[PDB]
């Protein structure tokens, strides 16, 4: 299989495959740490903000990429605004401070 | 004026560090809410738009058509904040109906099953009081006295049903026994983290006990923490729940007919359903044989909201597998929830040898290649003019 | 949308009643048509390859 | 005893039980007490002068329609054809009961409503005579605890003293004298402050005036009657205290409909507590052959209510229930299975709600249920969403405005800005034609030409090569 | 979650109480002491001025915004003309009022009992002034209540407290008015207790 | 008369701001008007007579004159509609209806109590003025204008307040002004601003 860009799932906006189009690869919690071993600390960035889960910080990256313009602008994921709905369903006050 | 340079800021919170975390007061779970989910049932079963003050509201999480009124009434581009005076939407993104939160307004607090039966209970090492008698004061068993006053009474004695009733003859004033989730609410209301706080930096230096004075340190720990912290002893029993948003448990309607919900509109119904029973009573007035039991089974009901599991395990209905909760779904499954994630722009394939290679390149079949790098290849096709528009180089790949 | 909205008025782009949702072949694949079948709701007329 | 039960229903019953069936005879005793209940109430009404000042106006607007015959009355004990000659019979006595006091100033008020005995008023407007001479008590009572701060908190004096002069009575002017003349600090600080304790009970003063009566007679009006409604709570909880045995009984042939058990056991109650409300011993029928009506009724009208997700109405789980009673008897006698027809020729359907109603029952399938070989896998992974728009689909708009600012730019300048607002090119809503004509100052059908003529302009070939280009 | 720091009293905040009751918007107030509400609005109000308006984001202090906020997002029933011709009228209008009349009352209350006189006399022969008109509309130059006749109602109903009133003339075709628009379940539902006892409706 | 045509009237002030902010705005949607740069002491006569309130500016169109720097600016913006000048949520609109607001009533006075002020309140005004025009700073850096993309009214209200920046005498002082400094020159030579400007206002540029 292969995969430049198609479905995204429903409740949390990553890749599936269920379009004619299957998901991306399993970029798995193993994988990660043999991206902080090498000093890799860009590369791991965009592969888990605007390649996977990022919402309006990935149609820019695809807008960016068909003019010529490498760069991205990498906004926060939408698997972790989705925690804090959850966190806040129960008791808990989840927030962030400002500075 | 640091204040339009604060709105500047303010709603600019993307530059952060130290998520802070908390108790989370009733007059506070009331302030990221909407409105007031009043109802149990969800969509209309004949034309599908949601009902109104249900869990799939419109006037509470937005709209469900990108801006667009739910009626038909303002669907213009001229009309785009107002709010339908008709059925009260506000016609604005159906994106922001997955961040708006409702919030249901309980008829009767109830202990929040973490801060009650996680292993130390902090309501009960909060009170001193051993946990065993805390749930046989929630399920209405036996009396708890509060404020005893000048009698053979203390601040926390168990009277079981007979030895309040033989107590209450002889006295109407200056003693207060409650019963139930409504009476650890005033234990901790009542109780002073500052008189009980240095009172016991005395106690624990007469205690000799390398036992006694050794958990009597933690205690005295976990008082400490309640003052510098912020948060008052008696949030850890709810009074308004707050409901999801209605796209993180969502009714997605499958091909054929079907629909495949979430295992949360299985459960938030549970307790919209008991909880607006149990108004009803109160109203009808019915024997505090009936109303003892309904509350006693609300909270039963939000106990297997939260944490479903550490109870009965009240297992789905039209199946037989266990309901999954919310405290079941940041819970392990080895890898977090969040990220630590699938990813575009990759592939898979069956790997040869190919010994003709230099050591730093790999194949890469054709097939292959045309598909991860096409937003490269949109970006020749429309720089050297070979197509006009990015459409007519869509099909040129093709 | 309206900038479009001003693209049909130019060319007279009639705009489509009924969308498009024919079954296409899975990419990467070839091979003949060896058989058809049809099942009918009895209810329902058969068109003539029925 | 409690040996870590967790469960309910192992303490419903624990405690439900304890209590003792009853004997029928004992059932009499019992509505025997709450018929004297009631008539400890509504007999104190009729002591209420003001009982017939509802109704007075509905016998005074009945016939002129204010007042239905279906509200008040249901049929005397013991229309124009019954109402006018019973509250006919209340037109002589109605103004006449007044004549001692317009001494036997009480007797006449008394006679005005001791024959109200049988007089039959209906559920409607019961509660009003309850609500209100309630709020009467907010409007004397809780006033009154003005004047014991007043004496208590603000004066020095106990509150337990004047009460005995003035309480009860609530209107005269005794502190006025009598807790003033003690020749105390605060006896002689009463006329220092004899104003806000007499005149924040003047609005009571009219509520004896409200009812006509004094204050004293309006305390027995009310009072009396609270232990008339006391007398049946306690009466009443008896009996759903005794029967409470018997909604298990009946509420378990029901246990699965997607309703828990427990919340079937406690929708029975809300029954029964109806039944023994309106429960009538006269007929002879013993209790149990009522109340598994009023039981049995709620629970079958709960679960058509709050046993689906996708809720479908109460007018309609009648027609399904009768698909499968009804696609269930052709079962065994044609043997093989029903057709969607034969349906419409057994029962009286139209042969097409026989196919709506199969379109509706089938319930949701969980978004968890974990699919095929029981991998690390659910339901949830594999349904994608629709909202969204491919990033192609969002690449050409946004490499539409190119188009349609560069084309459209190289057109002239008046007769581009109006075909930029004959559409919503780059601005807000569109608009009208002499819209437009206030814009540009001249008003007239020019404005349908400027933009007729100038769009045909961006029509013709090589103004279009690249706008062309997006249509397929 | 929509909050309103009304003053219990002040003709301002009895101006906003009656946009909110007749939109129909679902609202709470928190009362201001006499017109100084607590130093716990500085932080949402640098200005400290009521009335001012809290709904979730929002912090606005005018009779202006506050005012018209209501009326460009609650849309109906309309409290404005239609076509751009009018509004400006309106708009204008009502800058009239809060120009000369209002500022005018000053004196009245603010001002000792010499300047009373002086804001008094040469005022009321003002409010005759359109008093004849009201033979044209029902309203303030309007067949249907609006926007521009919202200065009035809470002025109107200030008169018995200032001590203006209407003596023979004035009152002919001007009195009708008072008794058209203060039946209204909008002015109706928005009086105070305290706004209340300025005359005897 | 001044309306009898279906042009307008304007009644212009050739030093007071509120011309000059109309102006702007006037110009700004590309309409064909009437400047007459007039006097307080003596105006032009139809400037008094059909002007019961007597302001500066006056703009007459055919029914009546609509005298206000506020009045005049929306029904222009409300009555020529293109190009758009506010915003169209009305939850960003009124708000940018408030900045005119903490503006008219902000760093007015500030104008005001320097042309009529003590020796000190001139630089008293100058600081409490000067310092907190940079305690703005770094709004300009996220959006191109005041807080929004779009050329909007909001803007107009600071730079013909920004162009009598050094004529009350004023100057910049302090770290950042490349931000802002470089700001007005994203601003201050516009078709709206450079054909709208009065020459005897340019002066105090040199
Ligand atoms: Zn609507």
């Amino acid at each position: 299989h292969a995969r430049s860009t198609g479905s995204y799932s429903l409740v949390t906006q990553q890749p599936l495959g269920g379009k004619a189009q299957f998901g991306g690869q399993r970029f798995g919690e193993m994988e990660v740490w043999a991206l902080e071993a090498y000093g890799a600390a860009y590369t791991l960035q965009e592969m888990l903000t605007v390649k996977s889960d990022d919402v309006n910080g990935r149609t820019k990256m695809y807008k960016n990429i068909v003019d010529g313009n490498h760069q991205m602008e990498p906004g926060m994921p939408e698997s972790f605004n989705v925690l804090l709905k959850e966190i806040r369903s129960l008791g808990i006050n989840i927030e962030l401070e400002d500075e | 004026k640091d204040l339009l340079k604060f709105l500047k800021a303010q709603t600019k919170t993307e530059e952060f560090d130290a998520i802070k975390i908390a108790l989370a007061s009733p007059d506070m779970i009331r302030s990221w809410s909407f409105g007031e989910v009043k109802k149990p049932e969800t969509i209309n079963y004949r034309t599908f738009k949601p009902e109104r003050d249900g869990l799939f509201c419109a006037r509470i999480f937005g709209p469900v058509k990108d801006y667009e009124c739910l009626c038909g009434k303002y669907k213009r581009l001229k009309h785009r904040g107002v709010i339908c005076e008709k059925c009260g939407v506000e016609v604005t993104q159906t994106k922001v109906r997955r961040e708006r939160m409702g919030h249901i307004e309980l008829a009767s607090p109830t202990a929040h099953i973490w801060f009650l039966k996680s292993l130390p209970s902090r309501i009960g090492l909060l009170l001193d009081m051993p946990l065993r008698d805390i749930e046989r004061v929630l399920y209405f068993e036996s009396y708890v006295v509060i404020e005893g006053g000048m009698t053979n009474l203390e601040r926390q004695q168990i009277l079981t049903e007979e030895q309040y009733l033989d107590a209450l003859e002889e006295f109407g004033d200056e003693f207060d026994a409650k019963m139930g989730a409504e009476a650890i609410q005033a234990l901790l209301k009542s109780m002073d983290l500052e008189q009980e706080c240095e009172q016991l930096r005395e106690e624990l230096n007469e205690t000799n006990s390398e036992t006694k004075r050794k958990k009597l340190t933690k205690r005295i720990k976990l008082l400490e923490a309640f003052v510098q912290s912020g948060n008052k002893p008696e949030w850890m029993i709810l009074t308004v729940l707050p409901v999801l948003p209605p796209d993180l448990r969502p009714l997605v309607p499958l091909d054929g007919g079907r629909f495949a919900t979430s295992d949360l509109n299985d459960l938030y119904r549970r307790v919209i359903n008991r909880n607006n029973r149990l108004k009803r009573l109160l109203d009808l007035a019915a024997p505090d044989i009936i109303v003892r039991n309904e509350k006693r089974m609300l909270q039963e009901a939000v106990d297997a909201l939260l944490d479903n599991g550490r109870r009965g395990r009240a297992i789905t209905g039209s199946n037989k597998r266990p309901l999954k909760s919310l405290a079941d779904m940041i819970k392990g499954k080895q890898g977090r929830f969040r990220q630590n994630k699938r990813v575009d722009y990759s592939g898979r394939s069956v790997i040869t040898v190919g010994p003709y290679l230099r050591l730093h390149q790999c194949g890469l079949p054709k097939k292959m290649a045309l598909e991860l790098f096409k937003p490269f290849i949109y970006g020749k096709l429309e720089l050297r003019g070979l197509a006009t528009t990015i459409k007519a180089a869509k099909k040129m790949v093709e | 949308t309206p900038e479009e909205k001003l693209l049909r008025a130019i060319f007279g782009e009639k705009a489509s009643d009924v969308k498009d949702s024919s079954l296409r072949v899975p990419n990467g694949v070839s091979g003949t048509v060896i058989d058809v079948q049809v099942f009918t709701r009895d209810g329902v007329e058969k068109d003539k390859r029925a | 005893e409690i040996g870590r039960t967790t469960d309910p229903v192992r303490m419903y019953m624990r405690e439900m039980g304890t209590v003792e069936l009853l004997t029928r005879e004992g059932e009499i005793d019992i509505a025997k007490r709450i018929e004297d209940g009631i008539n400890q109430v509504q007999c104190s009404v009729a002591e209420y002068p003001e009982a017939i000042t509802y109704l007075l106006e509905q016998y005074d607007r009945v016939e002129a329609e204010e007042a239905r015959l279906s509200d008040l009355i249901t049929g005397f004990v013991d229309d124009p054809e019954l109402a006018r000659e019973k509250f006919a019979e209340l037109r002589a006595q109605y103004v006449v009961t007044r004549d001692t006091i317009k001494a036997t100033a009480q007797e006449e008020i008394l006679k005005l409503s001791e024959v109200f005995k049988q007089f039959r008023l209906v559920p409607k407007q019961f509660d009003y005579l309850v609500n209100s001479m309630r709020v009467m008590m907010d409007r004397v009572r809780t006033q009154e605890r003005l004047i014991m701060k007043l004496c208590v908190e603000q004066c020095k004096m106990p509150k337990k003293n004047f009460i005995t002069l003035f309480t009860g009575n609530e209107t005269s002017d005794t502190w006025f004298n009598a807790a003033i003349a003690m020749n105390k600090p605060w006896s002689e600080k009463l006329h220092d402050v004899s104003e806000e304790v007499h005149r924040a009970l003047q609005k009571l003063q009219q509520i004896e005036e409200e009812t006509g009566l004094t204050i004293e007679q309006v305390k027995d009006i009310n009072r009396r009657m609270s232990i008339g409604e006391a007398k049946a709570r306690r009466a009443k909880k008896e009996m759903v205290e005794a029967n409470l045995r018997l909604v298990i009984s009946i509420a378990k042939k029901y246990t699965n409909r997607g309703l828990q058990f427990l919340d079937l056991i406690q929708e029975g109650n809300i029954g029964l507590m109806k039944a023994v409300d309106k429960f009538e011993y006269r007929r002879g029928y013993k209790f149990s052959t009522y109340a598994t009506w009023w039981i049995r009724q709620a629970i079958t009208r709960s679960i058509a209510d709050q046993a689906r997700t996708i809720r479908i109405p109460v007018h309609m789980i009648e027609t399904i229930n009768k698909l499968n009673r009804i696609s269930r008897q052709m079962l065994q006698e044609m043997g093989r299975e029903p057709t969607p027809e034969e349906l419409a020729e057994r029962m009286l359907m139209p042969e097409d709600k026989i196919r709506k109603v199969l379109k509706i029952a089938k319930e949701p399938i969980s978004m968890e249920t974990p699919i095929g070989d029981d991998e690390d896998s659910h339901l949830g992974d594999f349904i994608e969403d629709t909202t969204l728009e491919l990033p192609l689909d969002s690449a050409t708009t946004e490499s539409l405005r190119a188009a349609t600012h560069d084309v459209l730019a190289g057109l002239t300048a008046r007769e581009a800005k109006v075909l930029r607002m004959r559409f919503g090119i780059d601005m807000n809503t569109d608009y009208t034609l002499e819209e437009v004509g206030k814009q540009f100052d001249v008003t007239r059908e020019r404005i349908r030409q400027i933009e007729a003529k100038a769009l045909r302009k961006l029509r013709h070939p090589s103004r279009s090569e690249v706008l062309r280009s997006f249509l397929d | 979650v929509m909050t309103l720091f009304s003053g219990p009293t002040d003709i301002y905040s009895h101006q906003v109480r009656i946009v909110l009751a007749e939109k129909g918007v679902s609202f709470e107030i928190e009362h201001v002491e006499k017109d100084n509400p607590p130093q716990d609005l500085i932080d949402l109000n640098p200005n400290q001025s009521v009335p001012t308006l809290v709904d979730r984001e929002l912090t606005l202090w005018e009779s202006r915004i506050i005012m018209e906020y209501l009326d460009e997002r609650f849309p109906h029933p309309p409290l404005m003309p239609v076509y751009p011709v009018a509004r400006g009228e309106s708009r204008l209008y009502m800058h009239r009022i809060e120009k000369d009349w209002y500022t005018l009352m000053n004196t009245i209350i603010n001002g000792s009992a010499s300047e009373a006189d002086a804001a008094r006399k040469q005022l009321r022969e003002e409010l005759l002034a359109i008093a004849p008109v009201f033979g044209q509309k029902p309203y303030f130059l309007s067949d249907e209540f609006s926007l521009v006749d919202c200065y009035l109602a809470p002025l109107l109903w200030r008169l018995p407290q200032l001590g203006i009133e209407f003596s023979g003339p004035g009152a002919k075709e001007l009195k009708g008015y008072m008794t058209r628009v203060f039946e209204r379940d909008s002015f109706l539902a928005s009086l105070t207790e305290a706004e209340r006892e300025m005359r005897l409706g």
